RNA sequence: GUCUAAGUAUAAGCAAUUACAGCGAAACUGCGAAUGGCUCAUUAAAUCAGUUAUCGUUUAUUUGAUAGUAUGGAUAACCGUGGUAAUUCUAGAGCUAAUACAUGCGUAUUUAUUAGGGUGAUUCAUAAUAACUUCUCGAAUCGCACGGCCUUGCGCCGGCGAUGGUUCAUUCAAAUUUCUGCCCUAUCAACUUUCGACGGCUGGGUAUUGGCCAGCCGUGGUGACAACGGGUAAGAGAGGAGCCUGAGAAACGGCUACUACAUCCAAGGAAGGGCAGGCGCCAAAUUACCCAAUCCCGACACGGGGA
């Protein structure tokens, strides 16, 4: 009555649990489950993808969307969305005519587990997965949590 | 005839981006099935592969799972009650993956009966015809399904009144435009709750 | 483009073949079958230009349909269709066989070869892994599927099979100190021996290789072929396929020259 | 008209030139599939009933079943149907194509015979023609020449023969086979 | 277009010494042609180039592994009657067979439940259960040898291949997919939100991922680190509109209407939709010979090739 409802109306894993949690296996034994899943690739689960009782198919270690290969990190824009960061990966350009560097900024969009603690300006790995939608093609994996500032901040990282 | 492509799209900047290449027969988005209750109407659409598709354009049946239990019977379909997309869809009662279905507890009533001892979905009046649900026990069979009948028969309530009602809440988890059938599983307790209360909403 | 064609280019035809820039527009493309493109050989190129044992196709056919010539004991009437890796090409009357290998250079050469050495096969493990039966069966790198072999023999072993129905006589196991053929990267066909493994997460863990004159490269597990412990199975190929320089190795062959 | 006749039993069919449209006055507004009798045509002819199939107009086109309205609607024809060979496989092509109510405008019919009559005709059913390929599998043996299932059908010879001239030196003499 | 001894041959066709059987046009059956190479308004990181990846998808074909299980109706060719001016126009009556369409006293699909060697990790692979589909498969085929046991049983057992077949590979591919690089510019600092502009839930179809699309709301996405506009100095096909095949095509030198012309006619009806050559916007480069090489495709040593 409380994450079961957002305003749309299934919160479920692909398998099923829930109701026939009665059935006499599972629980004079422990099969009473959230889906328990780790991303792997030198990763911990955080304590509320464990047992944080949200349900999210998008999530890393809830649903099925997982990671391969290539790993991000990057610092957040506006956290502020329906559960998806955008990242400003700064980089320094050769620009051949001026025999320099600048910077040139892009903007990631990631996809949020309501697992971690967010903060806005903080340092964030990413990682490539499956394109949930355009410009989501990513998921958000570990915070550092840093006190970096708004637009006027710069890193190339 | 029907596009499916991303690029006829406007950009993440917005500015619509021109079209370089003209249609290209894999990018294809077919008709939906918007399927309906009565005889048995087909379209096999062949699909990539040689590997043809069922497409269900009409129905009447299909099995259906008891959760609590992993029993699988078949049965007949009464009728659409409530669908989080589209009140067009349960306007028109068209069913879908997402459906919640008002169903036929006969054949599971009837598992009930021919399996357990003991009634559902009957009358205060008590009536009683031939003797099945009898037929003989023995002492192996008296200490086991009397031993079965000791605890575990055994009801949601308000599904009890929908065995009353004899039609319970299942949900649609196949698509019928893609698998040639409309089949799901039988929503029990909280979601029996929840989607009753959407009945309620 | 759009589907597949089986017209080959002339320009575009690369190292393994040595085909003629001149003869017209198009070259004998290879068709579908065991291996890619790259360590495929046809026995057009083989019989024809490998060993000048041909004229034209009405001679290269009218050896072929007759059935003298055998791969793995098959017919093969196909002039398309390759000609495997490592491979045992039969010559059977007078008893002789021909195995390719890698010259020390990195490209494919026939051998003479005798019918027992001939009659077991080198083949990689592509894959160990669970089909129908719930049993791990073996995919070879090569052609075929060892069904039912040991259940500890994993991946990236090199395996003597009698070649007769594909079954494990013996593997090479793959080691950090043990001696490789390598086929890819910047230095690809060479015989060495490996120093190290690295574990790389995040795609194609690697190897250094160390190798007898202490030359150091690191190469990925995808082209790495382990090719022997000491154990000569197989035909030594020319000069232990250590690669030395043009100009030594040059004064080698001066010094060696009858 | 002229009438194509067609004989199943005796292999034999005629056309045959009909005066009086008189004589056609009852062949008019008649259906396919429909019997009318020889009786009507003839009174050299007494008994025969006869199924009208078809035949062809004045100007070549054929004749479609179940197409009341009768003028030459241009109906549209796909695979496997009458009056229709197929230009490429899966061709589905309008060609124009007659009703079934006979009016005066047809050229020949194509008639069956169904009921025999009393007079004898004698290139209808007199003269005679057997069919010239014969049972050809061996059940299809049994079925005709009765060979209940213990007999080993290969002393059953349904052959043919050729004899030619100018040569010269023995007849030729040729069994079909037998399959199963 | 295409015939292997290995599909179906009763050609009243050759050519020999009664199941057919050698040669073998016809016809059925299969494969076939996502291309040889054309014409012209273009395509300004959307292509493409590296570079990742499908634990988001299919693959005729290749080769390998492969499956303890619950004596049958046609028709074409053929024989005849033929219709009209007739053009892949075709009719009726009768034949007659296939590896051709079709029958036959565990597995394939979908739903849920449970158990569960690899990988960095999956609900992965794999196994069982309950059913389900208007049930796909587990051969009523062809040729080539001719044999062990001797119940000489019109026996039982017997190999060598050709074709055909559920499932996993493998190649050939096709499809998206990621970090960076477009040529110039501020007489370009505002642009996208129409009826998606970005999320996210539910579906739906797509071979699958995706606002690709519909409810349903939230508030977006980008840009003076140079978005967006502008400047071209680089894919589109008698014509719109729909449709069918296949492993792969919105196939067009394949159907169905409508639109613009135009050919045969017995004036009712029908068939119809290319580049090259010469003259041109007083004349000047062959209307050449071949698939022999190299290479490509088909029942396939023959048959076909504007490279």
């Amino acid at each position: 009555l409380t994450v079961q409802s957002e305003r749309a109306f299934l919160k479920q894993p692909h398998i099923f649990l829930n109701s026939k949690v009665k059935v006499k296996s599972t629980r004079p034994g422990k099969g009473g489950r959230r889906w328990y899943k780790d991303v792997g690739l030198g990763f911990k689960t955080p304590k509320t993808a464990i047992e944080g009782h949200y349900i999210d198919k998008k999530c890393p270690f809830t649903g099925m969307v997982s990671i391969r290969g290539r790993i991000l990190t990057g610092r957040v824009v506006s956290t502020k969305m329906h559960r998806t960061i955008i990242i400003r990966r700064e980089y320094l350009h050769y620009i051949p005519k001026y025999n320099r560097y600048e910077k040139r900024h892009k903007n990631l969009a990631a996809h949020v587990s309501p697992a971690f603690r967010v903060e806005e300006g903080d340092m964030v790995v990413v990682g490539q997965c499956r394109p949930l939608s355009k410009t989501v093609r990513f998921n958000v994996l570990r915070v550092l949590p840093r006190t970096g500032k708004s637009v006027k901040k710069f890193q190339k990282f | 005839g029907i596009s499916r492509d991303s690029r006829h799209k406007r950009s993440h900047t917005g500015a619509k981006r021109a079209f370089y290449r003209k249609k290209r027969a894999f990018e294809l988005g077919r008709q939906p099935a918007n399927t309906r209750i009565g005889p048995k109407r087909i379209h096999i659409v062949r699909t990539r592969g040689g590997n043809h598709k069922y497409r269900a354009l009409r129905l009447d049946s299909g099995n259906f799972a008891w959760g609590s239990e992993g029993c699988t019977r078949k049965t007949r379909i009464i009728g659409v009650v409530y669908h989080p997309s589209n009140n067009e869809l349960v306007r028109t009662n068209t069913l879908t993956k997402s459906a919640v279905v008002q169903i036929d507890a006969a054949p599971f009533r009837q598992w009930y009966e021919a399996h357990y001892g003991q009634p559902l979905g009957r009358r205060r009046q008590q009536k009683q015809g031939q003797v099945v649900e009898e037929v003989k026990k023995s002492k192996s069979v008296e200490k086991k399904q009397a031993a079965r009948f000791a605890a575990h028969g055994k009801v949601d309530p308000a599904l009890e009144k929908q065995f009353e009602a004899g039609r319970l809440y299942a949900i649609i988890s196949s698509r019928p435009g893609q698998s040639g059938r409309a089949d799901g599983y039988i929503l029990e307790g909280e979601e029996l709750a929840f989607y009753q209360r959407k009945l309620h909403k | 483009a759009r589907g597949p064609k089986k017209h080959q280019k002339r320009l575009s035809a690369p190292s393994h073949w040595l085909l003629d820039k001149l003869s017209g527009a198009y070259a004998p493309r290879p068709s579908t079958g065991p291996h890619k493109l790259r360590d495929c050989m046809p026995l057009i190129v083989f019989v024809r230009n490998r060993l000048k044992y041909a004229l034209n196709y009405r001679e290269t056919k009218a050896i072929m349909m007759q059935r003298l010539v055998k791969v793995d004991g098959k017919v093969r009437t196909d002039i398309t269709y390759p000609a495997g890796f490592m491979d045992v090409i039969t010559i059977e009357k007078t008893g002789e066989n021909f195995r390719l290998i890698y010259d020390t250079k990195g490209r494919f050469t026939v051998h003479r070869i005798t019918d027992e050495e001939a009659k077991y096969k080198l083949g990689k493990v592509k894959r160990v892994q669970l089909g129908r039966g719930g049993v791990p069966f073996l995919v070879t790198h090569d052609a075929r599927t060892i069904r039912y072999p040991d259940p500890l023999i994993k991946v990236n072993d090199t395996v003597k099979i009698d070649l007769e129905t594909g079954k494990i006589t013996d593997f090479i196991k793959f080691d950090t100190g043990a001696l490789a053929m390598i086929t890819g990267g910047r230095n690809m066909g060479r015989v060495g021996v490996i120093t190290h493994r690295e574990r790389h997460d995040g795609g194609f863990g690697i190897v250094h290789l160390k190798d007898a004159l202490d030359n150091t490269f690191a190469t990925r597990e995808s082209n790495v072929f382990v090719i022997g412990s000491e154990k000569p199975w197989i035909s030594l190929p020319k000069g232990k396929g250590v690669k030395l320089t043009i100009a030594e190795e040059r004064d080698q062959r001066r010094a060696r020259a009858l | 008209m002229k009438l194509n006749i067609s004989h199943p039993a005796n292999g034999s069919q005629k056309l045959i030139e009909v005066e009086d449209e008189r004589k056609l006055r009852h062949f008019y507004d008649k259906r396919m599939g429909a019997e009318v009798a020889g009786d009507p045509l003839g009174p050299e002819w007494k008994g025969y009933i006869l199924r009208i199939t078809g035949g062809n107009d004045k100007q070549g086109f054929p004749m479609k079943q179940g197409v009341i309205a009768p003028n030459r609607v241009r109906l549209l024809l796909s695979e496997g149907h009458s009056c229709y060979r197929p230009r490429r496989d899966g061709e589905r092509k309008r060609k124009s194509v007659r009703g079934c109510i006979v009016g005066p405008d047809l050229s020949v019919l194509a008639l069956s015979i169904v009921k025999q009559g009393e007079q004898d005709i004698p290139g209808l059913t007199d003269v005679v023609h057997p069919k010239r390929l014969g049972p050809k599998r061996a059940t299809k043996i049994r079925r005709f020449f009765s060979l209940s299932k213990d007999d080993d059908v290969r002393k059953y010879v349904i052959r043919r023969e050729v004899q030619p001239k100018g040569e010269g030196k023995k007849p030729y003499t040729k069994a079909p086979r037998i399959q199963r």
